RNA sequence: GUACGUGAAAUUGCUGAAAGGGAAGCAUUGGAAAUCAGUCUUACCUGGGUGAGAUCAGUAGUGCGAGACUAUGCACUCUGAACCUGUGGUAGGUCAGCAUCAGUUUUCGGGGGCGGAAAAAGAAUAAGGGAAGGUGGCUUUCGGAGUGUUUAUAGCCCUUGUUGUAAUACGUCCACUGGGGACUGAGGACUGCGGCUUCGUGCCAAGGAUGCUGACAUAAUGGUUUUCAAUGGCCCGUCUUGAAACACGGACCAAGGAGUCUAGCAUCUAUGCGAGUGUUUGGGUGAUGAAAACCCAUCCGCGAAAUGAAAGUGAAUGCAGGUGGGAACGCCCUUGUGGCGUGCACCAUCGACCGACCCGGAAUGGAAGGGUUUGAGU
RNA sequence: UCUAGUGGGCCAUUUUUGGUAAGCAGAACUGGCGAUGCGGGAUGAACCGAACGUGAGGUUAAGGUGCCGGAAUGUACGCUCA
RNA sequence: GAGAAGCUCAGACGAGUAGGCAGGCGUGGAGGUUUGUGACGAAGCCUUGGGCGUGAGCCUGGGUCGAACAGCCUCUAGUG
RNA sequence: ACUAUGGUUGGAGACAACAUGGGAAUCCGGGGUGCUGUAGGCU
């Protein structure tokens, strides 16, 4: 006998994605041998997020990288954007500016509105080729607890979550537990 | 590499990989070779036996 | 390495002459020479993993003695002391030589190797794993654990945790009362080195 | 052969085999008997014997430089290419035996160093002390029992000297050494760490077994079946704290026999598209052949705004804010778990903004000013 | 983050209360059985030892060594006749 | 090269009811594929023969028999 | 005294001893019988 305790014994990551899309497999050859024949950490992280589901991917607009990458305090002002993910548009932005990004898919209209404003859109392996390293990159991920089920995840007396209710308005769960007028308050 | 552990105590090419000092260990050395006094005492040996 | 090693020999016979001539001279004086108390204690747990509290339980694995016949260097002090005392039913511990700690590194010694269990079968695993605390060779290992060097923690928990047989000759009769009531439990001064000839 | 395709199992007869002292069945291991497989030494390579043959390496010529190929000839034979033979070599299973090693282990020795009251004793020897007497002697009596003195014709105990570095035992250690037995031989060109060297693609016991022999080859070793012996093995399913139960179901065999489909909901995953998304309510190519595929308009659903019972009102002071941690990247050190600068995601946190509510508050409107608050908000 | 089974327990050591007592009822602590085979206690859910992949060799625990039965009709000193 | 779903080196570990997950085995039918098997014997069945797998199972010799049937990638269910 | 831990310890039990640790109360005896900050007065 021996006297071992085991709590973090499987590791819990995914070492391969879930998909069958062949092109995702092509990029996953491309970056597995990155990460390993290179000591940068940007080619670890992009094989990582390769691997990742879609809601552990979500998208970013192209407003959020022009913001993020248009700061005062920036210097991020002739440096591509990499995200592992899609990249949406922002039609609220009038007037794109010139940007440079890296990504696993484009929208039709994030894509259109990037060339024609000067930019440049790439996908990943174009972006390996360019910065094999990661070097002078601007790595950028979507957010990632923007999703409906997180108004909803840990709902409890005075949590103030979102209820799983079928129709909204007085009449649904706006009564007895819900105002000091009826009982109590949550 | 080491497909085999062998015990240095036993394998004595492998008691010369580790440790080089074994060559020139020297054990049993001779240090009584003078006139060898005894050291006991009056009080140790009447303490000794009381009782 | 070498010459590591004859200094070390040199000051372990010099250590012994001069508790030897201690000794002489207090005995022709009628004085008394008390010697200093051990620094380093051989841990060899005597129980299985049965029935055991959670004290105990916790003590054990905080001593990486977590099999029976499982053994370890401990540096002793007030802290390991209590410590030992808490699990003197399921361990038994004294005051290892020259020869055990030597023998149980050349025969059993494995070293910690990215969490492995590396056989300590040429000084270069010792020099990766313990070289920038200047140790370079098993007998600069061995010379770190006996005589309690600056750099005892580290070194001690290189060493995995030793995988002793039963006892060739086996126990006494009973195991499981102390070893002053003539079991094998507790503290047994010098007996530690009897113990683990026939266990290594 | 109509008692009819195939023709299972339960169950039965005959024949054969085998076993059997108040169940049987099973497991492990071997014996016995029965039965099964090795087809080896084939391929490829070289040598030997003879044999015949359009004959092979370099070349000449027919896509400029170098390389492969086919094709016309020459090279006309110690070369090269097909075929014949030998009980040709490396022989190939199965099993033994020994040796030299490696790994593990068990058992028996020998030598040495050191330690202790630098053992304690002891022996032989020189100087002491003492009491129990062998009683040397004394004496009941020439046949033995009792005294009463410290070596006599004996002996013992206790102290000190050397010949002492006494031995011996025990303890401990030797990278000292000599044998006996057993189990294992994982790996498969090389590379390492050591050692030795005549210093070299050398030798070794140094990152895991080789070498040398022999016998068998309707044998042996393996496999299977039956049975015997030795050892173990209670009747499954179930409810149960607990079943071998004197708890219930189960005589036997075949075939059938129990988490499905639908309207939703929730998490997670995949795919498409993305501030949008959803062609199948419909309409069209359509008639040919069309329940499919494919195409096509307006609506509508869900999402892009919340809040309030409601009337209503409705989201930027600021880089769409500040603070802390922080992915990734860049720069400085100087080899540290570094310092410096941006800071995605996410979490905690201080604000701002919208709705409700509570305020003062200068006919209808609620603008600026506020609030410990409140919302499934920004 | 989503979801299953579960919501009859029982035994021992030790601390207890109720009870005349109980193979009784109720609580405390830890180890167990339930869900745990294996060596031992002839036998046995919980006691001792020890917790288990298929195997070779070695050595043990608890417990044994007259025979059943693997292992001294071993050694030392006593006690005991029923 | 070594199905990169591949190859290679190393270390530790292994009880399990209720329960959870994964990877597999087997059955009817559907699309695709395999100059697939078959009256010179498909399927089925018997077996005192052989082989493979930890196992679910699979392959094969001999016997019987007479008209259909299988492998591989997918689809599906009144699937053990 | 009590107590954590231990034994296939003793004892019919009640309890007890032992082992590795922790460790009182009470009585009795000796000693003692206020110290000190801020601010200001005082032969
Ligand atoms: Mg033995
Ligand atoms: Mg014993
Ligand atoms: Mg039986
Ligand atoms: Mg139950
Ligand atoms: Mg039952
Ligand atoms: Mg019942
Ligand atoms: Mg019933
Ligand atoms: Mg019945
Ligand atoms: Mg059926
Ligand atoms: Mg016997
Ligand atoms: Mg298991
Ligand atoms: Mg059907
Ligand atoms: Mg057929
Ligand atoms: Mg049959
Ligand atoms: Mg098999
Ligand atoms: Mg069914
Ligand atoms: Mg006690
Ligand atoms: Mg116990």
């Amino acid at each position: 006998g021996i006297d071992i305790e085991r709590h973090h014994v499987r590791k819990s990551q995914r070492s391969k994605p879930a998909s069958e899309n062949v092109y995702l497999k092509l990029l996953v050859k491309l970056y597995r041998f990155l990460a390993r024949r290179t000591d940068s950490r940007f080619n670890k992280a992009i094989l990582k997020r390769l691997f990742q589901s879609k809601t552990n991917r979500p998208p970013i607009s192209i407003s959020k990288i022009a913001a993020l990458t248009s700061r005062k305090s920036a210097s991020l002002e002739g440096k591509t954007t990499v995200i592992v993910g899609t990249v949406t548009d922002d039609e609220r932005l009038l007037t794109v500016p010139k940007l440079s990004v890296a990504a696993l898919r484009f929208t039709k209209s994030a894509r259109a509105r990037i060339l024609k404003a000067g930019g440049e859109v790439l996908t990943l392996d174009q972006l390996a080729l360019r910065a094999p390293t990661g070097s002078n990159t601007v790595l950028l991920r979507g957010k990632k607890h923007a999703r409906e089920a997180y108004r909803h995840f840990g709902f409890g007396p005075h949590k103030h979550k979102a209820p799983y209710v079928r129709s909204e308005g007085r009449k649904f769960e706006r009564a007895r537990g819900r105002r000091k007028s009826r009982a109590f308050k949550v | 590499a080491h497909v085999q552990k062998k015990n240095p105590l036993k394998n004595k090419a492998v008691l010369a990989r580790l440790n080089p000092y074994a060559k020139a260990y020297k054990a049993n050395v001779k240090l009584n070779t003078g006139k060898t006094p005894k050291a006991a005492g009056e009080k140790f040996l009447t303490v000794l036996h009381e009782n | 390495i070498a010459k590591r090693a004859e200094s070390y020999d040199a000051e372990y016979r010099k250590a012994e002459r001069e508790q030897i001539e201690l000794g002489r001279k207090a005995r022709a004086e009628g004085n008394y020479y008390v010697p200093d108390e051990t620094k380093l204690v051989f841990v060899i747990r005597i129980r299985g993993i049965n029935n055991i509290p959670p004290k105990a339980r916790k003590i054990m694995q905080l001593l990486r003695l977590i099999q029976i016949n499982n053994g370890v260097f401990v540096k002793f002090n007030k802290a390991t002391k209590e410590m030992l005392q808490v699990v003197e039913p399921y361990v038994t511990y004294g005051i290892p030589n020259l020869k055990t700690v030597r023998e149980l590194l050349y025969k059993r010694g494995f070293g910690k190797v990215n969490k492995q269990r590396i056989a300590l079968s040429d000084n270069a695993i010792i020099e990766a794993a313990l070289g920038k605390y200047s140790i370079l060779s098993i007998e600069d290992l061995i010379h770190e654990i006996y005589t309690v060097g600056p750099n005892f923690k580290q070194a001690a928990n290189f060493i995995w945790p030793f995988q002793l047989s039963s006892p060739l000759g086996g126990w006494r009769d009973r195991k499981f009362k102390h070893f002053i009531e003539g079991g094998d439990a507790g503290k047994r001064d010098e007996h530690i080195n009897s113990l683990v000839r026939k266990m290594l």
